Formats: C-alpha cells, structure tokens, sequence
C-alpha cells in the first residue's frame, strides 16, 4: 500500500478495498473501487469506465456532412448534443454561416435535450438515491397532501391521489415481484425523509416518467424523433412554410402550435414539481451541502452555449457562460480557447490507449484513439479484474486536463462560473435557493449542491425555450424563413485542407469535437465529452479527476452498502458511453 | 397475479434503445413496468448496484430459469477478449451467455443487438457483434431501428404478454407486424416521388412543399420499419415529416452503404 | 284565450306570454314560448323547432350504402348515431349479418359517443345552469379544495390549483370582455351552490373541456375521424390486421393500445370528476328533484341498444333494455315493435308538414315529408313572428306516438325502464344514487333527475367500453379477424323490393331509421329521432310532448329571465338538428 | 391587452364544426376562448338566451362594429322565404347580413358555410346557399370540409391572431397553408395506387395489408385538404388510413359527385 498528496488530498490504498460494479443508475457501463480506513472513511477512489466504442476511429475518411448522424449515437441519453457540436465543428472547419432560424432552431434542440435530460437524471435516475420508495408505504397519505400543498401550487395533490399511488405500490410489491426495487438500499440510516415526503416523491417519480415523453415532441417536429433526431451541415432539414401552398409539407402554424403547447407544460412541470422536489431533498439532508465536495472548490470549467448571435460564439452571444476557474480563485474566471494546445490536453498513462510518449497530454488536434487493454496485476487476470490498478492503466476513459489542471464540469461548474461571472439572474437565484435552504454559498459546492444546480437549471432551460420560440415566431412575422445554407454543401466548394472546432454545454458539462477534414474526407475526429472530464483517471503527476476527488473523505456508514458512493456519482449524472466514445 | 419477469441486460450501446421504450405513449412505460412485466434487473433504472445488482441477476435468473424474457440492448465486443465491455470485472459476454441459457425468449432491441449499429460500422475496432451470432440456440425477436420506434417497442411487449406468443418473423427475425412493410412502402411523399417531384438543395422551394427526398439522400426504398404509418413519439413526426431522408437506420450495415446523401 | 285538459294538465294561453328565441347551450335552432299566471307560474308551454334541412327527401333516390354518410350528418354532436342506425336500417333491409367484430367495434363507437356527448353536456351546455361562474371569483381557494377532497379521489384539488383557476377567470373578466359569460343569468336567487362549489364547478368545465378531445381518439381509430366518422354496409372498413406483413396498414396492436389507453382516461375523468360534479349539484338542488317531472311519471320510451349477441336485436342481446311505460304503470313494462303500425306514428296537425289526412298519424313506412311552412295567425307575420299560435301549426318538427301516447325519451326514460324490468345494475346504482341524496325513488322523475341519469349513463358506458374492447381481444386471440360481410355489397344481390329498420339509444334518446329499396335504390327513408319525441308539438287530442309537458306548472322568480325554463330544456339535452333533420 | 372580437353565428346546420373546433389540441380551445380571442356570441355556448342572447349579439356589433371577425357555421335557407331556418321569429339570412356588415372579416366554416354541403345535396329542399352566394361585399376565408380538421381550425385562428393579417388564399378564397395540396398529393398509400395494389372489397388481404382504395371508391385524387398529413384528432388518424376511401368532404358539390363507391 501507497500514500501520495495530491490537490489537497492524501490519497491511500491500505485499509479495506470496495469494488461497485456495476454502477447502475448511470448510462453505460463504469466500475467504481475505493479504499476505506478503520472509520469507514474513503481514502482512495477509482473511478473506471468499462465500455468502449471507438467513434473517432469509425469516423476516420466519413463524409464531413454524414459525421453529425455518426456521432449522435455517441448517447442516446445525450442525445442530440453530439449531433450539434458535429454540425458546429464541420461548420467552423468548412466556413459555413447557418441562417438564423436554424441558429434558434439548434438552441431549442439544445435547451429541449437540458429540460428532458435533467428531468429523467432527478427521478429515474438520482431519485432512488433520496427517497426511500418502499417506506412510502408507510405514509400517511392526507399527511402527504399537507406537504405537498405546502411546497407546491401542483394541482395532483390530492389525499386520494397519494392514497391511490400507495395502494399501487402496495399492490405492486405484495407478491414479491419488486421489480426495479428489488435488493436495494430501503432502510438506510443515510435515508432521511419522513414518509410522506417518501410518497410524494415516488408520486412525482411516476409524473415524471409519463411526463417526459412529451418533452421530446419539441425534437420530433424540428428533428423527426426521438431519440435521435436529425440534423444537417449547413443549417436544419425542417423546411418552414407558414403561408403558401404545400405548407402540409413543411414547419406550419400547426407545427409550431404544438411546439409552443409542450412548452408551457414543460416549464409548468419543472417549476412545480421538480424544483419544489429538489429544495425538499434539500430541506432534508443538508448535511449532503458537506459531502461531495471534490474539485468544485477547486478548479471549473466551462466552454459556454446557446449563442443568441447566430454564427457568433463569443463572450457576448452565448447566453450560458464559458470560462475555467483554478486553484480556488473564483475572483479570476479565465478565458477558455480550444485551438490553444496548452489549454485541453488528454493524458492516457491511467488508461487503456497507447501514445508514442505516456508522459506527456495530446490536445485534440493531436489526439490519438490507439485502443490498448493492458490493466497490469488486477489480483485475477485480464478477464477477471478483482481489483484494479490505478498505479498503472485502470479505465477506458482517457484524462483530460485544462492548463494542466484537472477540472469539474457540469451544471455547478457552470452555475458557480456564471454566478463569479456576474450574470444577474445566476446571482439571484444561487442566493434565493442557498438563503431559502438556510445554508452559506459554500453549500453549493457539494454532491447537494450538484442536484441543486441541476434542477435550476432545467428551469433556465424551460425559461429558454419560450424566448427562442418567441424569437423564431418574430423572425417568420417579418418573413424571414431561411432554414439552410447550402452555399457550401457540394465538396467542390471545400478548402482542400481545413479544421475547425464546434464546442457546447451538454446536460453533464463541456464538450468539444475537433475535425479536421482532407480532400472531403474526415482525416481526424476528436471528442473530448463532459463525463470524459469528470470521470476521468489520473494523470502522470497523480492528479486525481472529479469524481476520484468527490469521493474522498466520505465517510459511509455501511461499507457493503455503497449509498454514499452512489448519491455522489449519481450527482454528476455520469454518462459513461459518452465518457469513452 | 404474477407478470412475467423480464430481464434487460446492456452490451456496447447508447442507450437509446431504453429511451425510446420510455417514451411509450400507450400503455405507458410507467404501465409496463407496474402491470404488464417485471422488469425484475435492468441496469439504467435499477435501484441495486454493484454486489447488490449481481445478487439480484443471480437470483431472478434461477428462481425464473426458463420462464423469463431476456432483453438485450447493444452488443458484446469480441476484441481484448471481450474487455472493451466489462461487468462486474469480467466480459460481457459471459453475462450474456448466462442470461441467454435461462431465457424462455429473446428480444434484441435496436439496430445494436440485431445487426451491430454505429460500433460495428467500418473499422468495427471492438469485433462488436450481434446477438444472433453469439446465442445460438434460443428464440430471438429482432427489433431493428436507431432506435426503435416507442410505441412498437411497447407494442411487441403487449403482444407477446396477451397473446402469449412470439410475434411471427420475416427470414431474418423481424416482426411483420412492424417491419413487413418498407418506409416507402407507406410514405406520405410517395406521390411526389412518383412525379419526379424532388427536393434538390435543403430549404428550396420543393424542401417548403415536402418533396420526396430521394434525391437527397433517402433510404426509405430498402429500409424496413412502420415509421412512415405509425410514426415518432406518439404519431407527431418521422425523419421524413420533418425533412431528413431516411438514414436507413432499421438495416443491417446501414452505416457503411455510402454517404446518407448519396445513391 | 283558450284553456283545455290533457295529461293531468290544465293547457291554459291567457296571461302575459314569455318568448325564449334563441335558445342556446343546445344543439341547433329551437324557440320556445309560455304563458305565466299572476303567480309567475307557467301555465302553457310551447316547443318550437326552428331549422329543418330535409334528409329524408335528400335521400331518395340514392344508393343504399351511401346514405350512413348522410344521415350522419343529421347531427354533429350525436356524432356516429345516425350512421349506426342507417348500417343497421340497411342491414336489417338486405338480409345482411356483419361479423362480430364489426359488431363489437360498433358498440365501442356508440358507447364512445355516450361518454362523449355526456360529458360535454354536463360542463358545456347545461352546467351554467347550476354553476355561477362569476360567484366562483368570490370563493376560497383552500375551502375548495377542502370540499373538492370531501367529494373525490381526483388528483387535480390542490389549494394553489383553484387559486390559478380563479385566476384566470378573474384576468379574463377583467378588460370587460366577459364572452360566453357577457349579460348570463348570475346572481339569480336560484343560484344555490356556496361560492366553493361554484369555482370547483368552473374548474371542473375547464378541464372536461380540455379532456373529451381524448375521447373521441377512439372514433378515430376505427372510424379515421371525429367528428362524422367512416362507416360500411357489412361491418366496419377498420380492417384489422396483429401478427402479419402490412400490419402497419391496418388496426393492430400499438392502435388497439391507444385505444385501451383513451378507455382508462375516459372511465377515469367520468368516474372522479363527473359523477360526484352531479352529485354535489343534487346535493345543493334538491327541490328541483320535484321540478320539471313532464311525462317522466307518467309515459317513457326506449328502443333498445348494443346488441351484444352480433345480428341480434332481441331482448337476450340488447345491453341496454328496450321497453315502454304508460299510464304510470311502472310494473308493465311493454314490448316495442318498430315494424307494428299501430305503435310508432308520427302526427303533423301542428307541424309544419302536408298529410292527407292531418288528423291521424303515419308510422314511419307510410311517412311523408312534405314540407309546409304554414304559421297561420301569429302574433305579427310569417316572417316576423312575436307569437306562434299553437292552435294551429307551430314546428318543424313532427309529432310522434306511441300507440297514440306522448312519450319521454332518453337518460331518465332508458333509467326507468331498465329499473323497472330488474336490470340488477341499474337497480344498484339508481338506489345507491338516490341514497347518497336521502331523496325518494321518485326524485329521478325531475329535471334534476335527468342530469343524474344522464351521469349515471356516462359511467355505465364508461364501463361497456372495457367489455367490449375485452371482447374484441379475445376474438383476436383466437384469430377472429373478420370486420365485414360483403356477399350482399354489390347491389345485383339485393330483394328487388325491401324494407328494414334501424335503432339504436342515442345519447338523447330512442332512434330509428325506416328505410325501403326499390330497384337498387332508396325508395323512403324516415328518421324518427330522440328530440322529435321530446320537443314533439301536440297531436289532434291536443296530447302535449315531454318539454310542454316538464315545463308546465313551473315557477319562475323573475318573469325576464328564463333561468328555470332553460335548466328544465337543457335537463333534456335537445339536439334540434336531430329533431328535425 | 384586448383579445380581437369574434361573433359566431348558426345557420342551417348539423354542428359538427362547432364540435371539430373544441376538439383543438395544440392551441387547446380553452385557451383560444380564454387567452387568444374573445369568443363574444356563440349559441352552442353562450350562458344568456333569449332577448338576454339578442342584448348581446346587438351590444357586441355595436360596440365592436368594423372590429369583428364573424364566423359562420351552416347557411341560410332561400326557400319559405328564409323561414326554413328561424332565429328570433325572424330568417336567420337577417341576423347573416346584420353580422356581415359589420365585420372585418368572415370565415366560413365547414362544407356548409363555403358550399352547401348536405343540406344543398339534390334536390336542396330548403334551397340552401353558401355563404359567399349572399355576402358579396366582405372578404371570406373558405375552411370547408366536413367538419374541418380542428387543429386547422385553431391553425388558421393563430395565424390571424399572431400574424395580424388573413392567410393567403387559393381562387375559391380557401387558405393555401392547408388546403394548396391535394389529400393523395400527400396520401401514405400512394406507393399502393402507383403500384395498381387496391382493396378490391372490403376485408380482403389487400385491405389488411394497406392497399389503397381508389376501386372502393376514394375522391382523394379530387380532394384538397390536410387529412394526409396533418391527420385528424391529434395526429391520430385519417379517413383513408382507417380504412375508409376519402368521401371528398371538403369540395363543393361532393355529395352529388355520385356514390362514395363509384367512379
Ligand atoms: O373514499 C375513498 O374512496 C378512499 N379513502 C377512504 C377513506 O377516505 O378512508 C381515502 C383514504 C385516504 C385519503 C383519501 C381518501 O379518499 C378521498 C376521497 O374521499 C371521499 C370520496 C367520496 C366521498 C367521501 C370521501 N371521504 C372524504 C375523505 O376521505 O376525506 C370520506 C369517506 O371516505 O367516507
Ligand atoms: O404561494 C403561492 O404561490 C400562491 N398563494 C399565495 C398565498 O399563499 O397567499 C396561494 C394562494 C391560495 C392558495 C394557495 C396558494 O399557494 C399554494 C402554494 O403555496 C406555497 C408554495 C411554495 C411555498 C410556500 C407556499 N405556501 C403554502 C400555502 O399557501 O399553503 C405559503 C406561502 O405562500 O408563503
Ligand atoms: S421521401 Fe424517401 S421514402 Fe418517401 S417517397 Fe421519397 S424516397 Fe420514398
Ligand atoms: S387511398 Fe385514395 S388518396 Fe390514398 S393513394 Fe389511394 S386513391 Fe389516392
Ligand atoms: N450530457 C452529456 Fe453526454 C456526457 N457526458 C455529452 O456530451
Ligand atoms: N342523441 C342524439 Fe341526436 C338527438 N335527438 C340523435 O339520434
Ligand atoms: Fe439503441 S443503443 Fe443506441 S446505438 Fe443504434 S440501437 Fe444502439
Ligand atoms: Fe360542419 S355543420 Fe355539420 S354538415 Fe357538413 S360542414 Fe355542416
Ligand atoms: S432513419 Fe430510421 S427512424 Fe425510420 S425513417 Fe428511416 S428507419
Ligand atoms: S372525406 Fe373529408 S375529412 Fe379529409 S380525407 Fe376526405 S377530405
Ligand atoms: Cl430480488
Ligand atoms: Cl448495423
Ligand atoms: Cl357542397
Ligand atoms: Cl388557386
Ligand atoms: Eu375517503
Ligand atoms: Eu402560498
Ligand atoms: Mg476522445
Ligand atoms: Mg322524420
Ligand atoms: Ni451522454
Ligand atoms: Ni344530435
């Protein structure tokens, strides 16, 4: 056994070792092992992705205006987001300008894939993590209607709903057949809502789950389903027609008519369902504002999204900022550029992929996909990992690092640099919510803080939607339709050599793709994903990633029941299929 | 009354194929899971994790050895001895092999479990295979698309629950319900197609009238699936509708057939 | 002035006369007129119909499997009805028998209708009647969620729920454009529910007028659309098609889901919000259970309906019960023969028609529909009338009988008769029904009894919706498949010269369809429709119809403002477009 | 901010148009009523009958005179000197012409409004007559079938509330966006009809696989609506994908064209 200090951290391998594999509850495939000392306390986390893929590989000598379709499949969970950064980095190589319509239309993409995305991660997958479902059959259902009525002017409130939402649960667990409760946590003493916030919950579970099907309708009418919607270089494929005949075959007032129906409900959910639901997990387990917090006092980034000025991706067009904080300087949000080989850099000597040097972070540009399964003595043999590695190569993800510097994305990473950024409306809600919690700024900074973010995010994102409905309908009121820039889509009109970079903020933090495109092929295709970052292994100073470092010094209060590992990895909404590509 | 227990394993994937399935609009995913199945292990949803989740596969496929549906989603990798997809320390492929021999039936969801989708598209670096090349000797239902369609997903499970019987196939393994039928078999832009009516450049005036967009690309003429009747996310739209060609994702090898906007 | 005996009644046109011209929150154009006394007690009453189009002359001459498409369109409300009477007049003509799906597919779309029409009646024609909707803008929000609790399991109660409904009523009123509510009855003493009930009422408008779009999907399924969907001679064209190539052109199984889907929803909404709706308005109206009772005590009529046994139309398969009560006489239910000429006649002395001889009547095979716009002496002219005469002619609508007896058709009458034949439901829920209002047996025979039974029926429907949607499935379970006979389409294959007869329960009541072929064509076709029975003008002996009837010895607080008339015709549910057709 | 006035009148009529239009899904009819315009006459829904009913239409078209879109439903009967269809003792043609002069704009709609429909079927009893056959001195929007698709219906209502301005009309004055195409323009079973694949009777295995109707007697190739693509309550169905041949609802004269079965 070891002892090594790093960001703060004395990472040690003696003590009892735990191994969480499968990680459920996530996307994909991860495996999770940590060390604890004599008081049940994390010493060491290893964070490991357990699937691969290889998109950059698949994507090698592709047609440039083919690659977005490839790419989307990256996730299905994420879905879309791929797609658009493809369509942005193809665009940035080529020197294509989208009109703007299909700019608004990209950004409904965008804010829809937030709205759905956050909603499912909070109830089906977090959710279980916080409410303790079978007690729920303990509550009292008109104790049930108080609360909820309390928290929330939700219409389904009533004793009667909750009493029904019981019996269903009652009946469905009565012949043994738990389904997808079977063999979990209940009964943990972590599990800290009384029984009718644990009824209220599951109720809204349930909501949630039917809800978000209409959600996604928004994606159908621009991208023709989901998941998986469609997408071109250039701009959009979804024609308008408002006014002329043939309008049957195209983006009408009808087509829009049902987009605008689904967002106001989908806003009416988010405000008064989901958000009342995360200040009550907050209300109850405050505690959780102290655990978790790893890099997020530390080192944040963010490459900024939704530019409002089509074709401008610069300070003053992305509507949710961009910018990179480090060694805990919230006074100093540093400018964050994707084509500088000092900034993004991947390191591979933790994982699974082969450089001519190990030592030494390749920027995308740089990048190399060099498949290498070699895990070294895992207590077992190369297919049967007992215990990882991690002084040598312990995962499929490789480790991203910004100015050398290893950093937590997603929605707190975001909401903290908006908020030291100065945006107004960040300000105001970050305050609100740690004010209404009774809990400093600080709080936010924790795997609490984590889910906060989230769920105001989702709210952010509803509001979003309606603006750029809002601005979509302006633009066909003055008779401005243009879906499509087609100037440059046949090969012929290329420059023989270029590159280009199309970057975005998923549901889980900062992506970027890199292209480079040679004699209208696909030379290069880079991608450095959200969970790619936070889920990352250690580099050759032992640096540890987001996830490793949340989860040191977490005290759990039942090793062979991993809840506290769980609440924090689930707080980052892993994506692992992402993470690996 | 006991439902029938399901279990839903996960290879090399998206997960799309899940998400597609909860976005059932009738019955309702919620509906399936509370009345129509027991969906008894699937990892995206589960509460159990890790020794928990292993305890749960362990028992559910012997307490219900021969009598449970097993649903795949994506595929084994034989690369790196089937490494590039890891659970609980050891291949994939050994959980899929385990699930397969107590399964009553099979269902390989998505274009990942019934051909090989985005990952087995040239150069496949993983050797990521389907399903029907690996179990060899149990009843499996492909259920291609990019992902499925929602509302068939949720339809193959109402009919296999009510009628108690595996969908009859076409020669490859698909329902005819569902994939007996081309896309342009049943295209609402087939008269346009007829006319040598066709979209030219995106956005042209043929794109504002919904011309057929063979010429830019669709694969609609050798794609097999329902969504140019039954149609995307409770009947709202199709690729086509909204002014995409067909990428010909219910297909086998439809990544590698050539550029999707060209013949 | 003129006064003379008939059912009880003392017919007496002296005093002050009251016109209502138009009536609203029906279908169609009707007026009414009444002579009040001194006491503000009508003492004549005078239902006249107000449009006639003329179907049965349209139809001469035309193909006998054309003519469900336009008789369908007698009326858009009763949507379906008329088309299923003309299949089965048709049917019952050639020597047709459809396969039982066709059957049970029918059933579904009649029983659909029922659910429909029902539930739009309830809210959207005859609940501004008993709701005051500009005194729910005085309730408390948190009282009417506490009454709404009190009443019903139905999620939709919360506190914060009725705040935003009262909301947007008060934001609606609030620029003085008041719309359907502009110059209604408010305030009016027989307002009685408290301001709670009032905004629960209102709310509940809202959301039945939101949610019996859904209803309808299932019209649309096996009928292409709603309203006026698609119908054959021989069955249905919904082709049904489970496990076979091309099942994505036909009814299978994701279309049989929606269907399932829309049952549940249906049953659902009816049975939670609909039904203890009717009961709080009986609960806070009880006097108006001795209000408006007519011919419902005395003499009521039903055909009979769905046919549960396919090609079936006696007494073992109706699952609705056929009968007739006169006299009183509730313990001789008598049996009703459509082809008997001596039972259904229909009288045109004071209607707008030409017989040969005006002083008898014609059953529905010898009928005549020759029009006559003939007022004679009015108060004004033929073509301004302040004052029809009832001495003479005064309708375009004619004047059924039954064995010469003016009839009650519809809810309350199909009620009765299938009480009083022992229908072990129907005994069940009318006596549980009048329990939970601690009022007599009796009280159904009322204009409040008829908004009951009316609700009553929407539950029972709700119900048949299940049972025949199980026994379409068991069918197809056992490869069952068939929707239509065809070897009687063409029509070589017809009697030279036949006859039939179609019916059916519409919503409002007792339907039939009388047609004769000639030679391949429509030789007559006569509709006898439910508010041709209930809106009926007198008869020879001076018998007066249902509405005269209900109307009769009614107090009215304010002579000006026809609040009392309008509840007791709108208790009825008149569709004036049947009526006349 | 004042909602935009609407008066909406019956003639002679069955009600389906009324009805089609509370069937609206997206924007739902509540919220037209409530938020998008002001509903301010309309018999099938109004509280106030009678002279309180007469007090309104008379105070609405005063106040609101030049300011008024009118919606008609049904028509006025030529024969018995109007009196085939009676509103306040009076011909309802009266109240027509009252309402028309003050209006803005008129839409008619429905086969009844724009042509006759079946009341004007031979041999037209109550000599029935469109309303553009009476009003000739205002713009009127045609909205014909029977009824019109309510999501239409509401469609065309939005555009005249967001736009400001009246769509765009084909020569016979009805809107472009819905009505420039014909139904088998757009028909899903068009593949079938190029094929010469047709329903020969009713049941047959061409109809259980989708085959297209032309032989039973479909007059989509004469029809312009959105049935084909925009679908009917809520993207759920249409005439011909449930089965039945398209009866040509929305064009003028189409119950005399002949049997919905014939050629
Ligand atoms: O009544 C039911 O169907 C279910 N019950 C049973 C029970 O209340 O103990 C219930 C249980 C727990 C919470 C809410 C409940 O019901 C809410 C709807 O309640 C009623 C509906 C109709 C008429 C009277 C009521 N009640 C109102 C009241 O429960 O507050 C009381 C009653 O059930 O008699
Ligand atoms: O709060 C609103 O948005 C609307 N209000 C205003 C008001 O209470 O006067 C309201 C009015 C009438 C009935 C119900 C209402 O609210 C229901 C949801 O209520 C809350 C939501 C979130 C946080 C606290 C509450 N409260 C709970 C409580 O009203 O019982 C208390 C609060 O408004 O401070
Ligand atoms: S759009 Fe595609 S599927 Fe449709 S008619 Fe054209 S080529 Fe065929
Ligand atoms: S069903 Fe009718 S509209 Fe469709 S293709 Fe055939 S003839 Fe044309
Ligand atoms: N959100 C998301 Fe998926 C991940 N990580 C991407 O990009
Ligand atoms: N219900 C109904 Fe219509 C009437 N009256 C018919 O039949
Ligand atoms: Fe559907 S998991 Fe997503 S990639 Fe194509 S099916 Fe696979
Ligand atoms: Fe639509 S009221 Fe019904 S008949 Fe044909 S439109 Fe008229
Ligand atoms: S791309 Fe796939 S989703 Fe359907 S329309 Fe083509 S099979
Ligand atoms: S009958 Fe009418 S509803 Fe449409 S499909 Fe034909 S125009
Ligand atoms: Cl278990
Ligand atoms: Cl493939
Ligand atoms: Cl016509
Ligand atoms: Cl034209
Ligand atoms: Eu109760
Ligand atoms: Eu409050
Ligand atoms: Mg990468
Ligand atoms: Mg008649
Ligand atoms: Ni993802
Ligand atoms: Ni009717």
């Amino acid at each position: 056994s070891t002892q090594y200090e790093t960001q703060g951290y004395t990472i040690n391998n003696a003590g009892r070792r735990l191994v969480v594999d499968p990680i459920t509850r996530i996307e994909g495939h991860m495996r999770c092992e940590v060390n604890i000392n004599d008081q049940n306390v994390i010493t060491n986390a290893v964070s490991c992705g357990t699937m691969f893929r290889g998109l950059e590989i698949i994507l090698q000598g592709r047609d440039p205006r083919d690659a977005w379709a490839f790419v989307e499949r990256i996730c299905g969970v994420c879905t879309g987001v791929h797609a658009l950064a493809s369509v942005y980095a193809i665009e940035d190589a080529i020197g294509i300008k989208v009109p703007d319509n299909a700019n608004i239309i990209r950004n409904i993409m965008l804010a829809t894939l937030w709205c759905h995305d956050h909603l499912v991660h909070f109830y089906q997958l977090a959710g279980m993590d916080w409410i303790d479902v079978l007690d729920a059959l303990k509550a009292d259902p008109r104790k049930t209607s108080e609360l909820a009525q309390s928290l929330s002017s939700w219409p389904k409130s009533s004793p009667g709903y909750f009493f029904d939402v019981q019996n269903r649960l009652k009946k469905f667990v009565e012949g043994g057949q738990l389904g997808i409760f079977r063999n979990g946590y209940w009964g943990h003493p972590q599990y800290k809502l009384p029984p009718e916030a644990n009824l209220m919950g599951f109720a809204h579970y349930l909501e949630a789950l039917d809800f978000q099907r209409e959600i996604v309708k928004i994606h159908a009418v621009f991208g023709g389903k989901n998941p998986h919607p469609n997408w071109i270089v250039g701009g959009m494929p979804c024609a308008i027609n408002i006014d002329e005949s043939g309008a049957v075959g195209a983006v009408n007032m009808e087509r829009l008519n049902l987009v605008q129906s689904i967002i106001t409900r989908t806003a009416d959910f988010i405000n008064n369902v989901m958000i009342p639901d995360a200040l009550a997990i907050g209300q109850f387990n405050k505690p959780w504002s102290e655990i978790g917090t790893g890099l997020s006092d530390k080192c944040v980034l963010s490459y900024g999204a939704f530019p409002d000025i089509a074709n401008d991706f610069g300070e003053k067009s992305l509507l949710m900022p961009g910018g990179a904080v480090i060694n805990g300087d919230f006074n100093n949000v540093l400018p964050v550029d994707l084509v500088d080989p000092q900034q993004v850099q991947e390191f591979v000597d933790h994982a699974w992929y082969r450089y001519p040097n190990d030592q030494v972070g390749r920027h995308p540009f740089d990048g190399i996909t060099d498949p290498w399964y070699n895990p070294g003595d895992v207590k077992g043999s190369d297919t049967n990992i007992q215990q990882l590695n991690e002084q040598e190569r312990y995962s499929w993800i490789k480790a991203p690092r910004w100015r050398g510097n290893a950093m937590e994305v997603g929605p707190l990473a975001r909401t903290l640099i908006a908020y030291h950024k100065g945006d107004a409306a960040t300000v105001e809600s970050v305050d609100r919510m740690m004010s209404a919690l009774n809990l400093p700024l600080s709080g936010i900074q924790s795997t609490l803080g984590r889910i906060l973010c989230r769920a105001h995010e989702a709210q952010w994102a509803a509001g979003k939607l309606q603006y750029f409905f809002d601005k979509l309908m302006t633009n066909l009121k003055n008779g401005n339709l243009a879906t499509a820039s087609t100037e440059k889509w046949e090969p012929a009109t290329w420059p023989t050599e270029c590159r280009g970079v199309g970057f975005t903020e998923a549901p889980r933090g900062a992506l970027g793709h890199w292209a480079a495109i040679r004699d209208g092929k696909i030379d290069l295709y880079q991608c450095v994903v959200p969970t790619t970052w936070n889920a990352s292994p250690r580099d050759p100073k032992g640096q540890i990633g987001a996830y490793e470092a949340a989860l040191m010094n977490t005290k759990m209060a039942i090793p062979e029941q991993p809840l506290e590992i769980l609440r924090t990895l689930h707080s980052f909404d892993p994506c692992l299929a992402c993470s690996t590509h | 009354k006991p439902r029938i227990p399901v279990v839903w394993i996960h290879g090399l994937e998206c997960t799309c194929c899940t998400e597609s399935f909860i976005r059932s609009a009738h019955p309702l995913a919620k509906d399936v899971i509370l009345s129509l199945i027991s969906l008894d292990y699937d990892d995206t949803l589960m509460a159990a994790a890790g020794t928990q989740a292993e305890e749960v596969f362990e028992d559910i496929i012997t307490q219900y050895n021969g009598k449970y549906i097993l649903a795949v989603e994506g595929n084994p990798p034989l690369g790196e001895q089937g490494m590039f997809c890891i659970s609980s320390g050891r291949p994939f492929i050994e959980k899929l092999k385990r699930a397969a021999a107590g399964a009553s039936a099979i269902i390989a969801w998505g274009t990942c479990a019934s051909w090989g989708c985005v990952q087995a598209a040239r150069p496949n670096p993983t050797q990521a295979t389907p399903i029907d090349k690996v179990i060899t000797d149990k009843p499996i239902i492909k259920v291609p698309g990019c992902p499925p369609i929602p509302d068939v997903m949720s339809a193959i499970i109402t009919y296999m629950v009510t009628f108690d019987r595996l969908p009859d196939v076409d020669r490859m393994g698909r329902p005819l319900m569902f994939y007996g039928q081309r896309i342009h078999d049943k295209c609402y832009r087939r008269a346009h197609f007829d006319a040598g009516e066709f979209v030219q450049s995106w956005d042209d005036d043929a794109a504002r009238k919904g011309y057929c967009l063979y010429k830019m690309g669709c694969k609609g003429p050798t794609t097999y699936n329902a969504c140019s009747s039954t149609r995307w996310n409770d009947g709202v739209s199709f690729p086509i509708q909204s002014g995409h060609g067909c990428l010909g994702c219910a297909e086998n090898g439809f990544w590698d057939r050539g550029s999707f906007y060209s013949r």
